[PDB]
RNA sequence: GGAGGUCAACAUCAAGAACUGUGGGCCUUUGCCUAUAGAACUUAUAACGAACAUGGUUCUUGCCUUUUACCAGAAC
RNA sequence: GUUCGCGAAGUAACCCUUCGUGGACAUUUGGUCAAUUUGAAACAAUACAGAGAUGAUCAGCAGUUCCCCUGCAUAAGGAUGAACCGUUUUACAAAGAGAUUUA
RNA sequence: AAUUUUUAAGGUAUGUAUUUUUUUU
């Protein structure tokens, strides 16, 4: 047998979760042992959660979650993946627009932490957050032509979903690039994966090196 | 005699069979789903008549599991079988 | 039939109006579990119930029927029922066509399909004992009628025996005066539970005599099951009954055997 | 989800007193008798929790921030990256397990190096947002933290609705060895002497044997002989053999626990004023 | 092993006139409604359909005990209730049958894994003012009576009852052990 | 029939540098010798992961009124 | 509702529409559970009694029970956690002495 | 040639009763 799980809607969970805030019916009675029974998961959906944050680039990332039906927890199912040099490129032209935004403007204030006060419930989304364009991420510049190659599909949430030749597909494992574009991002990562490049240059500083200073009960200049 | 070795082979087997169903089922009770790892129509009901099929439903797996279940105090009363015959100056001096 | 059988049972109440939860300011804070007002000393939950019903009015035919649930709507039996033609139980007075399905598991349970429990309770309070078939409900708390109070035990009496007598059949009805308790039998087990459910919590007299407006406000009226009854004289007749209730009962059960040969 | 469930669980115990506020901190209300005291002791899987909780809705904050419109994207980066690095001092979390102060000098490392190669050349501002590597070592924090709060949560749980075990056997410790060892000697002489004598009459018999076990080691210590007027021989073997058993265990005891004083290693406090009366 | 192991005890009568039924496993459900244990529920539906799911309320052992049924809680020979079954016994021989049983706590709690048995199992405005009534007919034959032949009070301390029609046109067709006269104002 | 799926089940993934199958020969099929077919994934500045957390037991330590919570090295 | 086939209608180089039909595709959800007083949370406040040994003031650690509570717990705390310190008459005779007493 | 930050518990007892509508002689 073996359908796979159908989707649904989110209003469907909205109102499940909107409807199990003011519960002091006795109808609740078995999706409140449910509340208490989820406890025990919660340090896993606070993992998953929190490794999906959006990163700078984006506005936002719509993520799959797996919900209790009761409305009891929440879990975000997605995992993240992503190509190891697009990656690098993408946090490092972040980093250039931070320096070049840094040096930028004169008065830069910091956000106030907690934002909001103790007493004022969670705010829903539905009613507050939804209704908002969202403001612009920080992208950068990028360049009119050197960057062609790239500059189309670089600050896309997944870069590469639908290419038959660039990536797997829509699972978005196995990337393949070509030539050039790998020069783009080599060239922009210069800011972060700038490093020495001859083996020789580590010299003491390999591995086993700081194995032999701790069996040894010595110390390299700059070694731990 | 001896017990003989194509008897010992057997209450080996028999008894090695029996334990596995006590140590599976007693990991598979506690609440681990990491250890639980290394883990019938069954009624014709009375005089046969209207048969009988039986199926567990799935329990959610955020309520209690064995919401019968909670520790409690049982006295015993005492078994069965009966009577087993026991068959078996120093005062001054203890 | 006139009464019950064409209609389809009216609406009790609407949505909107059933009383919300939490009772008001029992307590310093509200718990989100047990629903109650904590920390604090009560004082009397007990209220007149806002709710009543009309039994020959509210009843009605209702999608119970056309399922043919054998269990009866409390909410029904409260007045309180806001879902009407769309319950899914039924609503009515008990009678002996209805009483006859459910005969084999009112033993175990009640007519609204709750569970009996084997030692009663201390106070002798919501439901009984699946050991004893108790007929006999007793009654307390007159204070629910409130203080106006009643020339002697005709209006009393007259009055219980009109109000519990749309409720179902009735062996016999004795208020007490020197004691404020009244005790009803009906002819039936799943009437008895049938009228304790619709009767607690109740005020008294006509629908516009003296305080009737300010009735709500009271004590409210007790309806709890009832010992047995102490006196030798119903207790030979309760025994007397009994006996030639058993003797009807080996006859049939020798007549099946009769059968069974 | 998670407030809900804190609360549920409070109110259960029935602690109506201890208000969690939405940003998850525990507060008391009221003063509290010592009953209310000892019930709303805390533990640490609900604390730990709680913390936990805090960590999260303290980013998701800043993001919501972000979309209302009332920040930007910059100080948004430099928003959570300003978190991910104090989470010490935002949270606590320290308190309830003090393990995470590693994960919390590893941010500020990071956040040391990531300023100076990053901060080169410009300013001593708070212009920064590359929160990667917090970013990785929280989240890593967490990974292992997953089978503690599950365990801790587990039995917190289990023990809510079940009730706690009736049997719980309970360990040989420090505390109470010595303890122990009487019981196990007292019962290994019973054994003994109701194993030579004829038959009949034990109890009282048993009770007074003992009080001369006793009575004869309190000699032994006094370095009084202990001879009695008519008493069995057999009997007087017995309480002598285990008698030097006890006194062969006090007095190595005595020599070791007097060696590790003299080295330096911790002898805690009374085994120091409990030795010098033994020596 | 020797919680699952029993097979469970249910009627033919109330298990319903259906070929072949399902029915569901719980390996630990309510306790019973008597010795207040843990054991297995077993749910099932006589239909398909129906509107109403059965539920076993007390013990294998519990039942076995009082040789009954789970669901039913009548004999399982002859579908009687205890409170009577036992009586017929004492009736026939003299004085026996009656089941002392189960009070406090952990006395059912203990009482029940004792397989010494019990009790039964063991064996298997127009007033007419009315006068002459036995205290022991209830209300509801009288009535049911005059309505079979072709609205009322009693007093049962006085043995003597009132009556009135919806009209005296109904007491003259009545009037087509009692005192029966009629008499209002 | 092909291209796919932030679908599922089952099998397998740290070993004489390390796998199976087959034919024949000695043993009388384990095992030894010999001929041959096929070996996906993981490995040599050693490994499923170009990444990196937590717990338990036992040792040696550090804070030192005791337990929790802890210091930091090792073995399993 | 889709599709296959058939049988008729108006238009019809046989096709589009319309009607009547044979067959295929698809096939038994959910509840151990009903919405406030009557099938059972607790706390606080009030009043009463007061927190071991001993001449007296104190550190404690255990044991036994059909007592438990906080705690992740096989740690540790909860008055040394509480409760216990009461009641105790027959496997029972042998010897002798006095007296009553009957064939 | 470079340390490192804290929370609970052993102290203010513990126990009992207390807001209730008059179970048939
Ligand atoms: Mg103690
Ligand atoms: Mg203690
Ligand atoms: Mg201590
Ligand atoms: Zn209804
Ligand atoms: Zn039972
Ligand atoms: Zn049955």
């Amino acid at each position: 047998a073996y359908t796979p799980k159908a989707e649904m809607p989110p209003e469907h969970l909205r109102k499940i979760i909107n409807t199990h805030s003011d519960m002091a019916s006795k109808m609740y009675n078995t999706d409140k042992k449910a509340f208490l029974g989820a406890l025990k998961y919660l340090p896993h959906a606070i993992l998953k959660l929190l490794e999906n944050m959006p990163h700078p680039w984006e506005q936002a990332k719509e993520v799959k979650v797996l919900y209790h039906t009761s409305g009891a927890i929440t879990f975000v199912n997605e995992t993240p993946r992503v190509i190891e040099p697009v990656y690098t490129a993408q946090w490092s032209a972040t980093w250039i627009a931070m320096r070049r935004e840094k040096r930028d403007r004169t008065h830069f204030k910091r956000m106030r932490f907690p934002p909001f006060d103790d007493d004022e419930p969670p705010l829903s989304y539905e009613q507050h957050i939804e209704n908002i364009e969202p403001l612009d991420p920080i992208n950068l510049p990028l360049d009119s032509q050197d960057d062609e190659y790239v500059k189309d599909w670089l600050y896309d949430s997944r870069p590469l979903e639908e290419d038959s030749k660039k990536v797997n597909g829509t699972s978005y494992k196995k990337w393949s690039f070509d030539l050039p574009e790998m020069s783009n991002l080599y060239r922009l990562s210069t800011p972060l994966r700038d490093e020495v490049t001859d083996k020789n240059y580590y010299y003491l500083f390999d591995k086993k090196s700081f194995f032999n200073g701790k069996a040894l009960n010595n110390a390299i200049p700059g070694g731990p | 005699p001896l017990p003989t070795k194509a008897e010992i082979q057997e209450c080996t087997a028999r008894t090695k069979s029996y334990i596995q169903r006590l140590v599976n089922a007693k990991l598979a009770n506690s609440n681990n789903r990491a250890s639980s790892r290394y883990v019938a129509p069954a009624n014709l009901l009375l005089n046969n008549s209207h048969h009988i099929e039986v199926v567990s439903k799935q329990m959610d797996p955020l309520l209690p599991r064995f919401v019968g279940k909670k520790a409690r105090k049982v006295v015993a009363p005492t078994e069965n079988d009966e009577v087993v015959p026991v068959l078996h100056a120093d005062p001054n001096e203890w | 039939m006139t009464s019950w059988r064409d209609k389809s049972a009216k609406v009790q109440v609407k949505e909107s109006e059933l009383p919300s939860s939490i009772p008001a300011q029992t307590g310093l804070t509200f718990n989100i579990w047990y629903n109650k007002w904590s920390q604090g000393f009560a004082g009397n939950t007990r209220f007149v119930s806002p709710f009543a019903l009309q039994p020959q009015l509210h009843s009605g035919k209702t999608r119970g029927d056309n399922d043919g649930q054998l269990f009866f709507c409390l909410f029904f039996a409260k007045g309180m029922c806001c879902l009407g033609p769309k319950c899914e139980y039924l609503h009515h007075i008990p009678d002996e066509e209805d009483i006859g399905k459910l005969a084999l598991r009112t033993e175990v349970l009640d007519c609204f399909g709750r569970e009996k429990f084997a030692d009663y309770r201390e106070d002798m309070g919501g439901i009984g004992s699946f050991r004893k078939k108790n007929k006999t409900l007793y009654v307390g708390g007159i204070d629910g009628a409130l203080n106006s109070k009643h020339l002697k035990p005709a209006q009393i009496e007259s009055r219980i025996r009109f109000v519990f007598s749309r409720l179902g059949d009735i062996d016999r009805i004795r208020y007490v005066e020197s004691k404020n308790c009244g005790f009803v039998k009906f002819k039936y087990q799943a009437n008895a539970e049938f009228a304790k459910e619709a009767m607690s919590n109740q005020t008294l007299l006509l629908p516009s005599d003296k305080e009737w407006d300010d009735r709500r406000e009271g004590t409210g009226l007790l309806v709890k099951w009832a010992n047995e009854d102490p006196d030798p004289a119903a207790q030979k007749r309760l025994q007397e009954e009994l006996k030639l209730e058993s003797l009807n009962m080996m006859v049939h059960l020798i007549n099946n055997n009769t059968n069974s040969a | 989800q998670g407030h809900n469930m804190l609360n549920l669980l409070i109110h259960r115990k029935g602690l109506t007193y201890l208000h969690l506020d939405y940003n998850f901190n525990l507060k008391p209300t009221k003063t509290l008798t010592t009953k209310e005291r000892k019930k709303s002791r805390l533990g640490n899987s609900f604390h730990l929790m709680r913390e936990l909780l805090k960590m999260m809705k303290l980013i998701v904050d800043t993001h919501v921030q972000f979309r209302l419109g009332n920040v930007d994207a910059f100080q948004l980066a430099d928003g959570i990256h300003y978190i991910l690095n104090h989470i010490g001092q935002l949270t606590g979390i320290y308190r309830y397990k003090y393990k995470v102060m590693h994960q919390i000098r590893a941010c500020k490392d990071l956040k040391h190096i990531i300023y100076y190669k990053f901060n080169k050349n410009l300013g001593k501002g708070p212009g920064c947002g590359f929160w990667q590597p917090a970013w990785r070592v929280w989240l890593n924090f967490l990974r292992g933290t997953i089978p503690l709060l599950e365990r801790y949560i587990g039995n917190l749980i289990t023990r809510q609705f079940e009730g706690r075990s009736n049997e719980i056997v309970k360990t040989t410790t420090k505390q109470r060895l010595d303890a122990y060892y009487d019981l196990e000697l007292r019962n290994s002489v019973m054994d003994d002497i109701l194993e030579m004598m004829p038959e009949s009459i034990r109890q009282k018999k048993a009770r007074t044997i003992l009080q001369h076990l006793s009575e004869a080691w309190r000699c032994w210590k006094a370095n009084i002989p202990w001879d009695v007027p008519g008493m069995p021989a057999p009997i007087k073997k017995i309480i002598e053999r285990y008698i030097k058993s006890k006194a062969d265990a006090w007095v190595s005891a005595a020599h070791y626990n007097r060696e590790r004083i003299k080295r330096g290693a911790h002898v805690e406090k009374t085994m120091v004023k409990k030795n010098l009366g033994r020596l | 092993d020797e919680i699952n192991e029993p097979p469970p005890n249910i009627c033919e009568q109330c298990l319903g006139d259906e070929a072949n039924i399902r029915m569901t496993k719980i390996p630990q459900g309510s306790e019973c409604k008597i010795c207040t244990l843990p054991f297995t529920l077993y749910h099932f539906k006589t239909s398909k359909r129906s509107n109403n799911i059965i539920k076993t309320l007390i013990c294998v052992r519990c039942a076995t005990q009082r040789n009954i049924c789970q669901c039913c809680m009548l004999d399982s020979r002859w579908h009687i209730p205890i409170q009577l079954r036992d009586h017929l016994i004492s009736l026939v021989n003299e004085e026996n049958v009656m089941t002392e049983e189960a009070k406090n706590d952990m006395m059912k709690r203990f009482l029940s894994l004792k397989n010494v048995k019990l009790g039964g199992a063991q064996i298997t405005t127009k007033s007419f003012f009315l006068y002459n009534i036995d205290a022991s007919i209830p209300e509801w034959k009288i009535t049911d009576t005059v309505s079979q032949l072709l609205s009322l009070i009693v007093n049962h301390k006085a043995k003597c009852g009132g009556l009135r029609f919806q009209s005296s046109e109904l007491g003259e067709r009545f009037v087509s052990i009692f005192i029966i006269p009629w008499s209002s104002g």
